């Protein structure tokens, strides 16, 4: 085996070892005979022969001595594949510096030479002179010199001054650079300098010189004297029809550098002057430039070609960005494609396959059975038999294909269910048959879609397609526990018609003995399909595992409902069949059958439903006719009544009573109110349209209309689409974003007009234009999420951590959205679950929560249980299986080796193709009011007004859990009712959001202090004595004298004593912001909590992708740094700085905010660092470094789910939190002491270094760190392996960094092993890597 | 009758080491090293090797001792 690949600079002694000869002549072929000659690019002396075991003379052509060498010439005999490994090298007269160290922005030569990028280029082009080895001279090495300046330097010095110009002057300095002494000059001057731009330059000097020596690299290895050549097989000359041939673009670049090298190799003894010796060297330096990379600096061109030459840098990158063309696509054998075709007579664990494809895909397998049987001994005789297609070939073709599974997959694959193995069955035709039930997972319809096919060969692959990739194993969806093999539209429609109940039908009131006797009466024609009968059933209950009991029970059901029970196995009760059996009813039936009986009986039950669904649907005459789209008689009454009301509104617009800004709102609100009035009258007529008559008077039942059956069953169609056929369409949206005032009155049945049809095109073309863009954005979103979750493979079975996250149901809003049982289903418990009473335990340890424990926790009043999240379990190199939840496809726990990082990124990008007031508090439920995190003092009047901005109103039910939790604003007046039952709809708060309430806890006489008339306060009143108060002045509109003065209305006692609030020595004072209106004058008594002053106050793929990139919004919310005292900054300084002074520890440091955004200008209040100050979008960067890591993970899952729940999809919380673990792997260090000051290290790397250094005598060698959140684009490049960073993007910068550092790569990832050829360490390949490390660890 | 790789995966409850014991077991039947205990079902060697795991006739220590 092999591993530990290295990247380093090539030495001049090592290049001469791989080479087999020296090339000096550009001639490589002859025109008389197309055979190579000696000393050429395609020569046979250095490289291999043109054919196997041949030479130029042709004397020795035997196979006895393959390693012998020819004596007539220098070309030896060898194989044909030897031309790919042998290579040569050219001898240069003058060394030339490479371009890899100068193409990147930080020049690798300039950082080690203390020079700039332009200065290092001026020396190589003979444009300026430099001095080296000055010694006892005033000239420096970094300083430049001209032709006249260097001559004057030799006159004043006389000696000890050597000025060299060219590439040899640069190489002469690298040999005597003194890297061991150069680091001492920067380290000794480290504490001397104090600058920001000088400290960053100092960190890059020490981090690169340390890795330069620790890797065994040499400084003289940067410039290369010789240049290796590519083997000739990678740039061949293949002739084509017409006597013509083709030459690669690389052959012209090598020819240009060889002839110019010989022109310099022959001008070493001709006494060339200085005018030409400086230009002939630049002819060779530009040739190496055009060979390495083009388009940046040189951009060389050739004849009859506008595109630049494809250099060696452009051939490895190719198209599709930085990703190579071989990695994006690779052609495979034993494949094919055809048109799909639905087949109802196929089993679930098999599929169809044409005879013409099975004969070509399994061609090598047929040759193995004909030789083993004894029919054809020679493989040539068996080839002629399979082409003639005799009757004997079809016998062995069906024999070799009996249990060999094949693979089937569509062209676009977004999840793991795209590739499912099937068992091929020989059919007749040219199409590939597919099972009708597995089409929901493939996301493909029978409209011309083409699916691929693959054939496994080895024995290890046949066992893999029968254990994991089989169609019977991947029943549950990887996103949620709901099965994906749920009956589709056509079979559900057949089952919905079967489970029906009619008031009057043929064969009603009869009594049947058993299900077999009831089915006999239906086939005879004496009993209808849906009729009220009385049958006796025989069912088995499985309440106790391992025992099955039988019992007879007579129920009142229909004939159709009794026939469906013959399909479900006896393990399930009868109550799961007596329902109407809609689409959602069968989805809960398979999910219940999967967790009660097992899997062997579920596949048979899921297959038998398709047979009984199609058989009873073909007997039904379900057809959509014109008479099915009924029109209610109330449609003409609502339209004629709405048309008369609009005529009253438009007539008032010409008089001047109503404006145009309000007429647009009244028209869109009148037709909208008329749109719901038609829909309510239409559905009420369609649901009770059928009227049956029995025993005299008629009765009403559910209508059996063909259109209503497709909507009630939910098989195909929606409730909103019915409003477009038999009802009015309503208002439409314009492309600009507005809504047309006049709606479309007619519908699809009555026919649209020429102008009404033109309106519906605006919304249709915009919908067809979005489905062409979501295919590119969703495909780009799933690529960034999977590139950051590849190295996360479950490898441990027991971690031992005691941390987790608190789980609570969706209590926000009026009602609950997501219950607790649907959130902790499959997640193990973190700590012990406690009863409402003390000294009680429910769950002893971290046991896996299953369907049995969900009902056990729902009976109790427990609502806040802590679980183990992937954001916890800080172990390195994977995530433990204990903290990880249950498997999404398998009902048991996650096994060791399943790559949960790939299935987590695909579950997010899979549904991407489908995704595009506050005045008073009115509760909707009743219960005891419980306040949390709210500090409200008592009120003398009894209103209990709370001026705190932090608080929430929560009503508790009879069980003790908070059913509804609302948000309480600041300055809200609410009356407490703790311990009393509240009625539904009772008002609890009567706050006003138009004016900002200002209250003071101090109760007494208030007097304004520090208020100046004409500067801070202005005596301005309203007209006709409307408002007689004192209006304050603005901070910018005030004078220069009243700019630094801030009013402060202090509250004291009425007798003259200073009153202060408990807790702080600073007395409580009333705030006086700008443009405030104080109704109560100074010197009057004010109640506690009263109003002091009066101050008036996207969505889709770009929204979900913004949370993973940590992109800061345009308007960020302003918060507080450290809790304490809140104040207002100086208005004259131009920067509002709210100073802080906590009671425990005073912090003189503070922050400054610009005057562009105005928010919380109240002078004197609490800080509430956790509570936001400026309303708006919140950035995830400030939340992590302020509160912690538990709230950031809770905020991401909450905001992401609100975007997916809008469309209707349901994604588990395990996949959202899995990506959060990889983005929180990088941390920053403030005071290291053992490493650099500002560097990027992993959290797991800092924890192991901290724990090891604590075990010492000093016990203080460790340091402190801080968690920082990074985006998905920045976290992908922060990897140790250069292969994962080169395949993502920008393979040029990562390839140069690994050269000067000398990193040793350890192949232990997923993307690193797919390019080398070894097995992946995830899945079944973990057992192979376990034996490799065991053998390596032994020695 | 047919091979049941779904219930057999629930006995070991691994679904990852089951294919490892089945690979070395199915290779001995194709090369002719050992005769299967269960009668031949006129199927390939990859099918009989999976039925012996659920029956309990072979194991990790049993397949190692046969080689
Ligand atoms: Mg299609
Ligand atoms: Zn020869
Ligand atoms: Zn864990």
């Amino acid at each position: 085996e092999f591993d530990a690949i290295r990247i380093g600079l090539a030495s001049p002694e090592m290049i001469r070892s791989w080479s087999f000869g020296e090339v000096k002549k550009p001639e490589t072929i002859n025109y008389r005979t197309f055979k190579p000659e000696r000393d050429g690019l395609f020569c046979a002396k250095i490289f291999g022969p043109v054919k196997d075991y041949e030479c130029l003379c042709g004397k020795y052509k035997r196979l006895k001595h393959r390693g012998v060498i020819c004596e007539k010439c220098g070309v030896e005999v060898a194989l044909a594949k030897v031309r790919r490994e042998r290579m040569g090298h050219i001898e240069l007269a003058s060394p030339v510096a490479h371009i890899w160290f100068l193409k990147s922005l930080p020049s690798r030569i300039g950082l080690l030479l203390d020079m700039t990028l332009r200065d290092i280029e001026r020396v190589l082009y003979f444009e300026s002179y430099v001095v080296i080895d000055p010694g006892m001279t005033t000239l420096e090495k970094g300083q430049l010199l001209n032709d006249e300046q260097y001559f004057e330097a030799l006159e004043e010095f006389g000696d000890d001054f050597d000025a060299r110009m060219g590439a040899e002057a640069v190489h002469e300095l690298l040999n005597a650079i003194d890297l061991e002494h150069e680091i001492g000059r920067l380290r000794e001057e480290i504490p001397q300098t104090n600058s920001e731009t000088k400290i960053k330059k100092l960190s890059k000097r020490l981090k690169l010189m340390e890795a330069f020596q620790g890797s065994g690299n040499k400084p003289e290895w940067m410039v290369l004297t010789v240049l290796p050549v590519l083997p000739p097989d990678l740039r061949p000359l293949v002739p084509l029809d017409g006597g013509r041939f083709a030459t690669s673009d690389l052959n012209d670049l090598y020819r240009r550098v060889i002839n110019r090298n010989n022109r310099l190799k022959r001008l070493l003894d001709l006494a060339a002057p200085d005018i030409i010796v400086r230009n002939e060297k630049r002819m060779l330096q530009e040739a190496v430039d055009a060979l390495l990379d083009n388009g940046r600096r040189g951009r060389a061109i050739t004849g009859s070609n506008k595109r630049p030459l494809k250099s060696l840098a452009d051939m490895i990158k190719g198209k599709q960005g930085r990703f190579r063309q071989n990695l994006l696509g690779k052609r495979v054998d034993y494949s094919g494609r055809s048109v799909i075709t639905v087949g109802p007579t196929l089993r679930l664990h098999q599929c169809g396959l044409p005879k013409k494809m099975a004969l070509e895909l399994f061609k090598p397998f047929i040759f193995g059975k004909l030789e083993g049987r004894g029919m054809a001994t020679t493989i040539k005789a068996a080839k002629k038999m399979v082409e003639r297609e005799l009757p004997e070939v079809w016998d062995v073709l069906a024999e070799v294909i009996r249990e060999h599974p094949v693979l089937l997959n569509r062209a676009p694959t977004l999840h793991r269910l795209g590739i499912q193995a099937f068992e091929p069955v020989l059919i007749e035709g040219k199409a590939i048959q597919l099972h009708p039930l597995v089409c929901a997972a493939y996301n493909a319809d029978f409209d011309g879609d083409q699916m691929a096919v693959h054939v496994p060969l080895t024995l290890e692959a046949q066992l893999e397609a029968r254990a994991l990739m089989m169609s019977t194993n991947n029943i549950l969806s990887p996103a949620n526990g709901e099965p994906i093999i749920v009956p589709s539209q056509d079979v559900v429609m057949g089952l919905y018609y079967m489970t029906r109940e009619a008031i009057n039908a043929k064969g009603e009131g009869m009594a049947f003995a058993d299900l077999q006797e009831v089915d006999r009466a239906y086939r005879s024609g004496q009993a209808s399909l849906h009729a009220r009968v009385k049958v006796r059933i025989n069912e088995k209950i499985k309440g106790e595992d391992g025992q099955l009991t039988a019992n007879t029970r007579i129920v009142d059901t229909t004939v159709g409902r009794a026939l469906l029970f013959q399909v479900v196995p006896a393990g399930l009760p009868f109550d799961v069949v007596n329902q109407s059996m809609k689409k959602k009813a069968i989805s809960k039936l398979i999910n219940h059958c999967y967790r009660v009986v097992g899997l062997k009986d579920t596949v048979i039950f899921a297959d038998q439903l398709m047979y009984t669904g199609f058989a009873y649907s073909t007997i039904s005459g379900v057809s959509i006719g014109v008479n099915d789209f009924v029109i209610p008689d109330e449609k003409a009454r609502i339209i004629n009544a709405a048309t008369d009301e609009v005529k009253e509104i438009e007539s008032q617009y010409a008089s001047g009573l109503v404006t145009q800004g309000e007429k647009y709102n009244k028209v869109i609100d009148l037709w909208s109110k008329a749109n719901d009035e038609v829909s309510k009258a239409m559905m009420a007529n369609l649901s009770k349209e059928k009227v049956v008559d029995r025993e005299g008077k008629e009765v009403d039942q559910e209508s059996f209309n063909s259109m209503y059956m497709m909507a009630d069953s939910g098989a195909r169609g929606s409730a909103a689409q019915i409003r477009q056929l038999a009802g009015m369409r309503g208002l439409m949206a314009k492309p600009d974003g507005s809504i047309i005032e006049t709606p479309i009155t007619a519908n699809f049945r009555e026919g649209l007009n020429v102008l009404q049809y033109f309106i519906s095109t605006h919304g249709a073309r915009k919908g067809l234009a979005d489905t062409a863009l979501k295919t590119a954005n969703s495909g780009y979103l799933t690529r960034r999420l999977v590139d950051v979750a590849q190295d996360l493979v479950v490898t441990e079975i027991d971690c031992g951590t005691e941390h987790g996250l608190l789980m609570s149901p969706h209590i926000e809003g009026g009602d609950v959205v997501e219950p607790l049982g649907e959130r902790v289903l499959g997640r193990v418990i973190a700590r012990d679950v406690f009863k409402p009473g003390s000294d009680e335990v429910i769950v002893p340890a971290g046991t896996l929560i299953d369907e049995k424990w969900v009902d056990f926790l729902e009976v109790m009043s427990v609502d806040e249980v802590v679980v183990r999240s992937p954001i916890t379990c800080e172990t390195r190199h994977g995530i433990c299986a204990m903290c990880y939840g249950r498997d999404l496809a398998r009902g048991h726990r996650v096994n060791i080796g399943e790559a949960v990082g790939v299935i987590a990124a695909q579950s997010i990008g899979e549904p991407g193709t489908q995704l595009t007031a506050a005045d008073n508090v009115q509760v909707k439920n009743g219960g005891t009011i419980r306040l949390h995190n709210l500090k409200h003092v008592v009120r003398a009047d009894g209103a209990l007004v709370a001026v705190s901005r932090s608080g929430e109103l929560a009503v508790a039910d009879d069980f003790g859990r908070e059913r509804e939790r609302y948000k309480l604003p600041y300055g809200a007046v609410i009356s407490v009712k703790e311990g009393d039952k509240v009625d539904p709809g009772a008002i609890v708060a009567k706050w006003d959001p138009h004016t900002h309430p200002i209250v003071t806890e101090v109760d007494g006489t208030v007097a304004f202090v520090g208020m100046e008339e004409g500067i801070t306060v202005k005596r301005q009143t309203d007209e006709l004595t409307g408002l007689t108060n004192i209006e304050v002045m603005d901070p910018k509109d005030r004078p220069a004298a009243g700019k630094d003065i801030r009013p402060a209305v202090k509250l004291i006692d009425a007798a003259g004593k200073d009153l202060l609030l408990p807790g702080t020595d600073v007395p409580a004072q009333y705030f006086l912001p700008a443009n405030a209106l104080v109704n109560l004058t100074d010197g009057a008594k004010v109640s506690i909590g009263d109003v002091v002053a009066r101050i008036p106050q996207t969505g889709g793929l770009p929204r979900v992708a913004d949370l993973f990139e940590a992109r800061r919004p345009k308007e960020p919310s302003i918060l507080a740094e450290i809790s304490g005292t809140i104040s207002f900054g100086k208005e004259t300084k131009g920067k509002r700085r709210l100073v802080i002074t906590p009671n425990d520890g005073s912090d003189p440091y503070e922050e400054l905010i610009p005057k562009w955004r105005h928010l919380n200008v109240f002078e004197g209040e609490q800080v509430n660092r956790g509570e936001v100050i400026s309303d708006g979008p919140s950035n995830p960067h400030d939340i992590l470094r302020l509160l912690g890591v538990s709230s950031l993970a809770k905020y991401i899952v909450n905001e992401i789910q609100d975007v997916y729940r809008l469309q209707g999809v349901k994604i588990n919380d395990k996949h959202i939190e899995t990506i959060l673990r990889q983005m929180l792997r990088k941390v920053e260090v403030s005071e290291s002491g053992d490493s650099s000051f500002i560097k990027g290290d992993q959290v797991e790397l800092t924890q192991v270094l901290e724990e090891n250094e604590q075990l010492g005598t000093e016990d203080k060698f460790p340091a402190k760190y801080e968690r920082v959140l990074l985006g998905i684009t920045k976290a992908s490049l922060s990897t140790e392996s250069f292969i994962s960073a080169a395949s993502f993007q920008e393979t040029t910068r990562v390839l140069t960094e690994a050269a000067v550092t000398g990193k040793r790569d350890f192949l232990r990832g997923l993307k690193e092993n797919v390019v080398v050829g070894r097995l992946i360490p995830a899945g079944t390949g973990l057992a192979y890597h376990s034996e490799r490390k065991r053998q390596r660890d032994l020695g | 009758a047919r091979v049941t790789v779904e219930d057999c995966l629930d006995n070991v409850d691994n679904r990852f080491e089951l294919v490892m014991l089945a690979t070395k077991r199915a290779r001995q039947l194709a090369t002719g090293g050992k005769e299967p205990k269960v009668a031949w079902e006129n199927d390939k060697p990859t099918v009989v090797a999976l039925r012996e795991i659920a029956s309990g006739l072979v194991d990790e220590n049993v397949v190692q001792q046969e080689d």
